[PDB]
């Protein structure tokens, strides 16, 4: 019996365990694993997750070609 | 300097065009078109193969000759791996052969010929088929060779003597025997072994099977024939139908024997007697009353007008594109000398001008 | 800019790049060709006539950025105007035909620099004479200005062999080249070879051309000539040579291609079997005749830690020996640091270089200039595809979605083991067993390239059919290779970087690539070349296949992208796919459970 | 939608109001030419006699074939008011608004039309060399304005406020600059008189009382109204809205007389090909089109080479494919301007490689791009690659019990339009801030 307050994000195995290297490097702000699709995180650091989600992905490929 | 190319290129085709003739040309027809698929055709030579375009081609036959001449029954029979197999009865319906060459379609066309076997049931197929009907047949070859179970000439003697003729549209090039059997069966006439030289050349030969074609004078079988117009019903009730025992709405009612049909221009089942329309009839009007074609007045002379008389455009000016109807003295653009000449039957000319 | 060129509001990302100053002729409809000044590039039409003389006139003084099938980006290079001018041409002429052939007005530094890359063509020359590199020039104005250089310590002197790469880059340098044209004719102090253009040598139009832009004079002029894979490079060394009636030798990077390339030579030229002495570990016989040949891979002269008495024999008789001619067949890895000694043992006059690509990692391919020279000659690739001299592919590129049964693994691995980690997805050994169905039922021959030994025996062993290496024995391999083109047992491959290049496989229309090289680009175009020599390449309908499984949620993407960017703008594209056909239809998949998925990673958790 | 976003609006001006609207002549026909056939059919036969019908006899005649077709074209007749259908004698008699009726037979005969169709002076001079090329002129510079490329002269200062209140266009005051929507994008993909047409609902909608229904008899006499002719300057709120579409540039005013330019035509209705693009895998870009305008809209999406006379070439850069979707602006706007601009022989290819895939199997286990997928998808792999996630902000309800509930909540929030997720597995979902108090006062009851 409990409601926490979380933005719930859709997401993938792979890219929650992207999400766990983020809290690996500071913890803390994602709250819960839900599932495989579904993760909980602090509501104030949302966009801050997903800036750093986009050097992740940059850190993947970032299309540098030059 | 394209223009004068094109100028003598149209003297060299207008020159075997100079002669028209009102030839009596044969209208109750009897069109057979067998089809040989084997080896040969499976080349992909031509895009994307002969077996495809030889289809899509025969489709486009099936059409034109139904439109043109709906006074005649189509059979087809194919050539496969040394069998000649009837796949398609003379019938009235177009439909029934379309779908026999939908079948043909999805099958694979392979073996070698045998135009002996193909001739000769074809000739059996032709055996009970009235006299005014002008028993003829196209067909279609790939192959410079033919294996056949025993002679060719007794077949041809016996064709000859049955009054059939024959017309071949070869694909690779010239076949003697096939020369032999043009030539034999068409009166030593050398005008019916046609080899294409591409796509677009087979599409003009096929457009050009599609006419009816003259008689000859001492083939002479001038006589009537027992014709009746039926007559359309709109009924409440649907009716079981003579031809496929089922339940109509409509039909055409018998004139004779007032039964019911499905479909014109067909027989009666019942009292046996064929049945059309008037407009099927006049339909050949134009091969029955041919037009003249359209003279270009030169550049030099004096011109009756300078735009044109039937689509009201102007003419354009080195060389005059006036083509003039003799027979109503009035000159016309190229655009509707096409038009009048191919797809109307009518000078608007003529039209206007009093009699 | 032939105009005041007030800047547009449109041009601001136009970086000197807004070409609407140049006042366009009304001849814009027939001329092909524009300038693009800011970079040195060319715009030129596909649709538009004079186009067909220009283009070979266009790949002599410039070179291809970009060939689509509508419009050609040139680009004029001081190399490429040396190579115009090395054939026999100059700048007034190319300036002449430029404005001639030209919609635009020729731009100033375009001009300026036609004007400055003319070199003193036949001012610089040098002779051998009895194993002498001697420097023979047509005056002593170039011994004056070349011994006021300082490297450098009618009339000819001499330069050590290994001085004569430097010196040959310092003169480039100095923009003073020496062009290289036996006069093998008038030269008799080498033993002339009595061989012979047999007459069951015809010469296809391009080779032809080849020959002909490098015997202009009659003589042989040296540098490279560039032509596609299965081309007749073969063909084309065989009639120069016969047409140079000298001593001749021949090197290419595999004891496989001396073995192919001497029986190829003993096939189409009169040069007897008794003239051709093979030399290798296998045996090192020489030949006793005056005129003839000896063949070895690089190895059996660069070699000198593991070396024979007659190894040592048969490189000092051919240190004696001063050959007339020398071609570099795949002359990509002789300038190699321990390749690049040919100049240093050899005395060979023409110098010939015939490969397939000329590009690499390094700038080592421009020091063909001062070791072979320029390019003599080069075939337009989409041109022969089209003319059937090489083939058309219907190139497949899978994107194998990546399984977190494997990721999970593969990002914490460390980074020396995910790479063979990322290789072996279930889910692309479920994606290749199918693909192997597929072209089995289409009836294909399959060859599978993988960069990891033990991911190719794993694929190898779980098809059921065996693998070749680079550690493979070359008797196991040509008896697996006989298997798999004779044996229909052997129905598919797995071959790997002795596969990739060198070789004569032509029988394989498919090809499906499980694993790369990180960023080669050369390995994978020698991949994509080992289907283009494909037999069937004239026929109707026609399209080779070739497929690479790439892992998703990588950066094996952009290692792809990279090896492919060459041939995507060679014109050989690379097309998406991701969701493949036939997934379930398939039954029975290779690691398809999840716990053969754990198994396998366990297994590959062994070694990684 | 833009017929359906009139007739909305139509819909939205009351009965009364509508029937003011439908008192004019060039009104009436400006809406007529808006009805669908099936209703333009049903008034032009009712119009020329006093003869109200019952339901009945049109539902006789219509053939049911087409009945979806009869009913959406009836349900605008009556939404619009256009209809006065009651139940009379038991049978829904059936009859068209009488003003509309009687204003479209003085139309038709040319009878009286009070000058609706213009108070006319008729001193006609040229258009093409001062109207045209004012318009051409004047439009060209709110055009190049709507591209944020630099142009010295700016709109008007009532345009400007509208495209600062509105969403058209951003002129963030933060930043002071006019900057590009993805409303914005949308106007540059619409047709122009789309643009237009939005423009004018804008305009109605933020103009208040001004009367509202002569600004909407003067736009639709504006629409009427042809080309190169002097007219009288009416309503004085017409007039001096009429000034202001003259600094618009669609009417060449000399300060009484005044000279509507061909855009009132456009206005009115639309009028190897120019504007069609050859795709590339190696993304050059092969247009079979150029204009200034053209440059200055590919500056925004494209990475561009030069300028040629009809040949613009270039290459598309992922720089300018993040260009274009950092803007706010939607990959499925970019691939409404790139299968806009598409060309024959590519096309061709493509529907011979999709007649080819037909007869192997209908799926083709191929992804549903008709574009040819080769250069097509990759910015469609691009597209997919560009958003990829799905962000929920915001309160959240969890743990249900009973599905029931879950699914009664979750049901209620759809109805009303506040539901943003849902999850039946997890019997979780998200709703909108907005709906928050109605969602809550709902599970309470
Ligand atoms: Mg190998
Ligand atoms: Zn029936
Ligand atoms: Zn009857
Ligand atoms: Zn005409
Ligand atoms: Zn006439």
């Amino acid at each position: 019996a409990r409601a926490r307050k979380g933005a719930l994000v859709q997401c993938d195995p792979s890219i929650k365990a992207l999400i766990l290297q983020i809290d690996a490097k500071m913890s803390d702000i994602v709250l819960e694993e839900l599932d495989d699709t579904h993760l909980l995180v602090n509501p104030s650091k949302v966009e801050f997750v997903k800036h750093e989600l986009n050097r992740l992905l940059s850190k993947n490929i970032y299309n540098p070609m030059d | 300097a394209s223009l004068v190319a094109s100028i003598v290129e149209a003297r060299k085709k207008r020159t075997a065009k100079k002669n028209i003739t009102p030839y009596q040309r044969g209208i109750i027809r009897s069109l057979i078109l067998t089809l040989d698929c084997s080896e040969a055709m499976l080349e992909k030579d031509l895009r994307p193969n002969r077996h495809a375009m030889i289809i899509q081609y025969a489709i486009d036959f099936v059409h034109e000759f139904f439109d043109q001449n709906p006074i005649s029954q189509m059979g087809i029979i194919i050539m496969r791996n040394g069998l000649a197999q009837l796949v398609s009865q003379v019938s009235g319906n177009p439909q029934d052969h379309i779908d026999a060459l939908k079948s043909i379609r999805k099958q694979e066309p392979k073996g070698n010929p045998s135009l002996q076997n193909a001739l000769e049931m074809a000739r059996g197929l032709l055996l009970p088929v009235p006299a005014h009907c002008t028993r003829e047949v196209l067909i279609v070859f790939g192959s410079l060779s033919t294996t056949d179970p025993g002679d060719i000439h007794q077949t041809i003697d016996s064709l000859v003597s049955e009054k059939i003729r024959v017309k071949v549209l070869g694909l690779s090039a010239q076949v003697a025997i096939c020369k032999e059997l043009c030539k034999a069966t068409n009166y030593g006439d050398e005008s019916f072994y046609k080899i294409l030289l591409d796509e677009t050349h087979l599409k003009e030969l096929f457009n050009e099977a599609v006419t009816p074609l003259p008689v000859n004078k001492i083939n002479k079988g001038f006589t009537l024939v027992k014709m009746g117009f039926p007559t359309r019903i709109f009924e409440d009730t649907p009716t079981f139908c003579s031809c496929h025992s089922k339940l109509v709405y409509g039909g055409y009612f018998c004139p004779n024997c007032h039964s019911k049909v499905c479909s014109l221009p067909t027989v009666c089942p019942c009292c046996d007697l064929m049945l059309i329309l008037s407009t099927h009839l006049a339909r050949s009007y134009h091969h029955l009353m041919p037009l003249k074609t359209f003279a270009e007045v030169p550049t030099t002379e004096k011109f009756r007008s300078e735009d044109c008389f039937s689509c009201q455009s102007r003419f354009p000016i080195l060389t005059s594109s006036r083509y003039r109807c003799e027979d109503c003295k009035q000159e016309f653009c190229v655009d509707c000398d096409v038009f009048i000449h191919e797809i109307l039957h009518n000078c608007p000319g003529c039209e206007s001008k009093p009699v | 800019i032939p105009a005041d060129f007030v800047p547009d509001s449109v041009s601001g990302m136009f970086r000197s790049h807004d070409f609407s100053y140049l006042r366009l002729r009304p001849d814009h409809a027939s001329r092909p060709l524009w300038i693009s000044p800011s970079d040195g590039r060319i715009i030129l039409e596909s649709f538009s006539p004079l186009a067909e003389q220009a283009q070979d006139f266009l790949v002599t003084i410039a070179e291809p950025i970009s060939r689509p099938s509508h419009i050609h980006e040139y680009k004029i290079t001081a190399y490429s105007l040396y190579a115009a001018v090395s054939v026999g041409l100059e700048t007034d002429d190319i300036i002449s035909v430029l404005d001639r052939l030209s919609k635009v007005p020729v731009a100033e530094s375009i001009i300026n620099f036609i004007k400055g890359a003319t070199i003193s063509y036949g001012k610089v020359k040098l002779v051998i004479k009895h194993n002498r590199y001697f420097v023979e020039t047509t005056q002593a104005d170039i011994l004056q200005m070349l011994l006021n250089d300082s490297v450098i310590g009618v009339h000819s002197f001499e330069i050590a062999n290994e001085s004569v790469e430097v010196v040959k880059k310092r003169c480039q340098e100095i923009d003073y080249p020496v062009l290289e044209e036996y006069d093998f004719r008038n030269d008799h102090r080498n033993p002339d070879l009595d061989i012979d253009l047999k007459p069951s040598t015809q010469i296809r139009p391009y080779q032809e051309k080849s020959l002909s832009k490098m015997f202009g004079n009659g003589r042989a002029r040296s540098g490279i000539i560039v032509l596609p894979c299965g081309a007749g490079k073969t063909l084309v060394g065989i009639t120069a040579a016969c047409t140079i009636k000298k001593s001749v030798i021949v090197l290419c990077t595999s004891s496989v291609s001396v073995m192919q390339w001497r029986q190829q030579f003993l096939q189409w030229c009169t040069l007897q079997p008794e003239n051709c002495a093979v030399f290798t570990s296998d045996n090192k016989e020489m030949f006793q005749t005056e005129s003839g040949l000896v063949v070895s891979t690089y190895s059996m002269v660069a070699n000198t830690r593991n070396r024979s008495h007659d190894s040592q024999k048969v490189m000092d008789f051919l240190t004696g020996r001063e050959w007339g001619f020398i071609i570099l067949d795949e002359v990509h890895v002789v300038p190699a640091a321990m390749f690049r000694r040919v100049v240093s043992t050899i005395a060979a006059h023409a110098k010939l270089g015939l490969t397939a690509t000329l590009v690499r990692e390094d700038d080592k391919i421009g020091d063909l200039n001062f070791l072979i020279g320029p390019k003599l000659y080069e075939a337009n690739w989409m041109e022969l595809s089209q003319k059937g001299h090489i083939a058309n592919v219907q190139c497949a590129e899978v994107w194998c979605p990546m399984t977190a049964e494997f990721y999970q693994e593969y990002l914490r691995e460390t980074a020396r083991k995910r790479m063979l980690l990322y290789i072996m997805n279930p889910t692309k050994f479920q994606a290749c067993q199918f693909l192997i169905q597929y072209h089995e039922r289409r009836g294909d021959k399959i060859i599978v390239f993988s960069d990891n030994v033990y991911a190719l025996q794993e694929y190898a062993l779980k098809m059921g059919k065996p693998f070749i290496y680079g550690s493979t024995p070359q008797q196991e391999r040509m008896n697996i290779l006989q298997n798999f083109q004779y044996n229909d047992q052997i129905n598919t491959i797995f071959l790997s970087k002795v596969g990739d290049t060198s070789i004569d496989l032509p029988e394989a229309t498919c090809l499906i690539q499980i694993s790369s090289h990180y960023g080669s680009r050369r390995q994978e175009a020698q991949r994509l070349g080992r289907i283009l020599r494909a037999k069937r390449r004239n026929d109707e309908g026609f399209n080779a296949f070739f497929y690479s499984l790439v892992s998703k949620d990588t950066q094996e993407m952009y290692y792809s992208t990279k090896r492919q960017a060459f041939l995507v703008d060679q014109g050989y594209a690379f097309k998406v796919i991701t969701h493949l056909h036939g997934m379930e239809n398939i039954p029975n998949l290779a690691y398809a459970s999840p716990r053969e998925r754990r198994e396998l990673l366990q297994e590959v958790l062994l070694k990684n | 939608s833009l017929k359906h976003s009139v007739t909305q609006y139509l819909e939205e001006i009351p009965q009364q109001v509508q029937n003011r609207l439908y008192t004019s002549p060039a009104t009436c026909l400006a809406i007529y030419r808006i009805l669908p056939p099936l209703a333009k059919f049903f008034i032009m036969a009712m119009v020329f006699n006093e003869n109200e019908v019952p339901l009945l006899d049109l539902d006789k005649w219509v053939n049911s074939n087409g009945k979806l077709q009869f009913q959406n074209a009836i349900k605008s007749m009556k939404s619009l008011h256009l209809l006065i259908p009651n139940k009379s004698s038991g049978t829904l008699m059936i009859n068209l608004n009488p003003t509309f009726k009687i204003s479209l037979r003085n139309a038709l005969t040319g009878g009286e039309v009070q000058n609706s169709f213009g108070v006319v002076v008729e001193e006609n001079v040229v258009s093409l060399d001062l109207l045209d090329e004012y318009s051409a002129n004047k439009w060209e510079t709110i055009l190049h304005f709507m591209v944020g490329t630099p142009l010295a002269k700016i709109p008007s200062e009532k345009v400007l406020n509208l495209l600062k209140h509105s969403k058209l266009m951003e002129e963030v005051n933060s930043t002071g600059e006019f900057k590009i929507t993805n409303e914005g994008f949308q106007f540059l993909l619409q047709e122009i008189n789309s643009q237009l047409w939005t423009l004018l609902l804008q305009y109605l909608k933020m103009i208040e009382t001004m009367d509202l229904v002569d600004v909407l008899h003067f736009i639709f006499m504006l629409g009427a109204l042809e080309v190169g002719k002097a007219y009288k300057i009416l309503s004085e709120t017409q007039r001096i809205m009429l000034q202001d579409m003259r600094d618009y540039g669609l009417v060449f005013q000399k300060h009484s007389i005044f000279y509507p330019t061909k855009l009132a035509l456009m206005l009115t209705s639309d009028t190897i090909p120019d504007g069609s693009l050859i795709v590339e895998t190696n993304f050059k870009i092969y247009s079979y089109s150029n204009s200034p305008l053209q440059i200055a809209v590919l500056s925004l999406f494209v990475h561009l080479k030069a300028r040629f006379v009809n040949m613009v070439l270039g290459q598309i850069t992922r720089e300018s494919i993040r260009r274009a979707l950092t803007n706010g602006i939607t990959a499925d706007q970019i691939i409404a301007y790139l299968e806009t601009h598409a060309h024959p022989q590519m096309r061709r290819l493509a529907e011979e490689k999709l007649e080819k895939k037909l007869e192997l199997d209908p799926n083709c286990k191929e992804p549903l791009q008709v574009l040819p997928p080769t250069v097509v998808d990759q910015i469609r792999l691009w597209q997919l690659e560009l958003d990829r996630v799905i962000t929920y902000e915001g309160s959240l309800y969890s743990d249900f019990e009973t599905s029931q509930e879950y699914n009664l909540l979750s049901k209620y929030a759809q109805d009303i339009g506040v539901l943003l997720w849902k999850d039946d597995k997890k019997k979780k979902f998200f709703i909108s801030k907005e709906g928050n108090s109605q969602v809550l006062d709902f599970a309470k009851r």
